[PDB]
């Protein structure tokens, strides 16, 4: 069974470098995680430029990333966020689109992800036109690049209603994600943060709520870590909030963690041990996988 | 007719003098944080000019938030992700102070701080 | 007789343990956390013979905020105590003043913590 | 007259990289400031290890570092800090410290700095027989040092009261500074922090108080822009509270600036503007407010 679980460097703030990346990757093999979606917010080219292209230093260092992926048997997943400014309509765009995952798939990344997470709900005049509703403008440009890469295992998608509180007007009559459920292509996966942004709980009943909408089982961008919202509060926590009763409903569980990437072990080592508790569809007791990691964490320090 | 490329506005002198003071001294705040203060502190000691006020402490927290972005924006990240933290958690407490003000004229920081809160 | 050497004492699973009870999660605190939240506002409320043990008990217990700090900052890795200095620097701080306050009893932030006094 | 203006990286937490003291350098020239002390207490063979030596990979990092300061026109100071577990009586200590300070000039080093400040007062039973007094056993190795060296141009002492609110029982009265003031040697020079750690004015009256008790003019370690003690707060005012005044009566003002090494633009760049304004000055010329909208202009800039 395929469940891809692992972590989302998604954050607002400065991004990790190589040799972090690198012990990210030493890290989430150890411990039998398999993931790694790059999402760093600072990438111009990731998300604002992403029509511009890597130079020749940029280019060296994401095959150099890509390597170290590999050579820890960690899946590499480029996402890319162009909703922006792009003219869904337009087929410049749709081809500089193409041309960018070529560039990217000359690094050697296989699994790619399109982004439409925090962008203006409204269409240009071009675009609305050519698309029924902005959904069917997105899934669109999603079901054209997936079968342009020929049709590849791991395609991630991100909606713009990417948790329950953003829905409208709820999860279950949302437009929106009906569109996305009948339209976009089976091979392709959907991000959920689940009933909120910083979800403190993810219920099981929400969890078949969503996937009935969209069709499938999400793969959950966690944000129960996450701290670009307010760097003056550190999260050392265990995973908690999510029944174990979630992996057989999940295609999988990605989580966006603290800024301060050393700060991450126990968010990191929790959600391993939470994975493998019921990796096969009480076994996993938040204060006990604490005291887990903390005693494998002490390690470190010396 | 189609969707506008992407610009972001260049930090201005006047978001640094906006900065300098919020981030001013030990001993001292900026004229420009010493006020805000003032009037923060004023809108709550009443209950119903005031409104005339208001206003201006709302545009007064939107320079704060217009600040924060063309800083965000920026080309030298380098000197934004040495104060990010000090920056965005500014931009996020005025946020919340001018939608109280809003709230007023219409009728977080962790353990630490909590510990902080509880002493005079 | 000689000076004594300085042999810095190593990081123990009990720092790690309090560590991540005072840094837990976005809504909620971790036990420990929690439970010296709950003993600071008893002994506040308070001015009987369990309240000279309670505000033993407590300040130790702050001693202990200290403890695994010096110990965090003596460590091997400066890799992950960077990382945190910050955040752990301020709560040994704001527990040192606590820590006072509570021997006192039985005889800062700057202009964000400010606003943030002033909310609700 | 030779005067010490610059920067002392002197902080808790997270130390500035090469890049970053490479940059400081530069930027200290450009406006004219010539010293830059090297007290960061992470580098724990400066502080609590003084006894062990530098590897070769650190021993590569301090050259580069040293030259670089050479290379910019800045004079680079290497603080050490040894008042922790140091037997003052027990030469085989003394030889330690000769040994440690010799590795530091074959880097490129020629100015030296003692410090015996946030350490133990009471001394153990070796030094309690041979030193009459704590302030007795530290000038003791402090002259001892400065002529082994042989005699350097820069040489730095930091006391244990360093500041008004830590002598005892006052500036003027005070047993400890009185036996620095008499028995340090002349070329040796003293680092006070002002009337307390963190001063919001350092009056002249002040100056001239703890001059008379250290029979010397102070070089100032300022922890006016300082941050470790509260990381929640940032200080981009100008530099304020310091009569152009004081140029005139002190050997220098090294700043210890907020941690965060891009945030000390308006702290280096308003002492650069203070220390010019009163520069030949012999014994207003300096407003804070203007001295801030110069660095705020200088300092756009660097951000596009």
């Amino acid at each position: 069974r395929r469940f891809l679980c692992g972590v989302v460097e998604g954050f607002y703030g400065r991004p990790w470098v190589m040799e972090q990346r690198k012990e990210l990757f030493r890290r989430l093999q150890k411990w039998e995680l398999n993931t790694y979606l790059y999402a760093p917010k600072d990438d111009y080219k990731h998300r604002m430029f992403w029509r511009e292209m890597y130079s020749v230093e940029e280019a060296e260092q994401l095959m150099t990333l890509i390597s170290a992926a590999r050579e820890y048997e960690i899946e590499f997943i480029y996402a890319i966020s162009p909703g922006l400014d792009i003219t869904f309509s337009n087929p410049k765009e749709v081809s500089t689109l193409k041309r960018k995952l070529d560039q990217v798939s000359q690094f050697g990344c296989r699994s790619f992800a399109l982004l439409f997470d925090d962008i203006d709900h409204n269409m240009c005049a071009a675009d609305k036109e050519v698309f029924s509703s902005f959904a069917h403008a997105q899934v669109s440009i999603t079901n054209e690049i997936y079968q342009y890469l020929g049709e590849p295992e791991t395609f991630l998608f991100c909606p713009t209603e990417y948790c329950g509180t953003f829905c409208y007007p709820n999860v279950s009559q949302s437009p929106y994600l009906r569109t996305v459920g009948e339209k976009l292509l089976p091979g392709i996966e959907v991000l959920w943060t689940g009933p909120k942004v910083v979800s403190k709980e993810i219920p099981v009943e929400s969890i078949e709520e969503v996937s009935k909408i969209i069709k499938r089982a999400p793969v959950i961008w966690d944000n129960i870590h996450a701290n670009d919202y307010d760097q003056k509060r550190l999260f050392l926590g265990p995973y908690k909030g999510r029944s174990t009763e979630l992996i057989p409903r999940l295609k999988g569980v990605l989580t966006n963690p603290n800024c301060e990437f050393e700060a991450n072990y126990v968010a990191i080592h929790t959600l391993a041990t939470w994975y493998k508790s019921n990796m096969n569809g009480v076994l996993y007791s938040p204060q006990m996988a604490l005291k887990l990691a903390l005693t494998e964490w002490l390690q470190e320090f010396g | 007719m189609e969707k506008p490329l992407y610009t972001a506005e260049p930090v201005t002198l006047e978001d640094l003098q906006l900065l300098a003071d919020l981030f001013y001294l030990p001993y001292e705040h900026g004229p420009k944080g010493a006020q805000m203060l003032r009037e923060f502190q004023w809108l709550r000691a009443n209950s119903s000019e005031w409104r005339s006020r208001a206003a201006k402490f709302e545009e007064m927290c939107g320079l704060v938030m217009g600040m924060f972005t063309r800083l965000s924006n920026c080309a030298n990240r380098t000197i934004l992700y040495d104060m990010y933290s000090y920056v965005w958690d500014i931009k996020s407490i005025m946020s919340m102070v001018k939608s109280f003000v809003q709230w007023l004229g219409c009728r977080r920081g962790g353990l630490a701080g909590e510990f902080q809160r509880l002493l005079p």
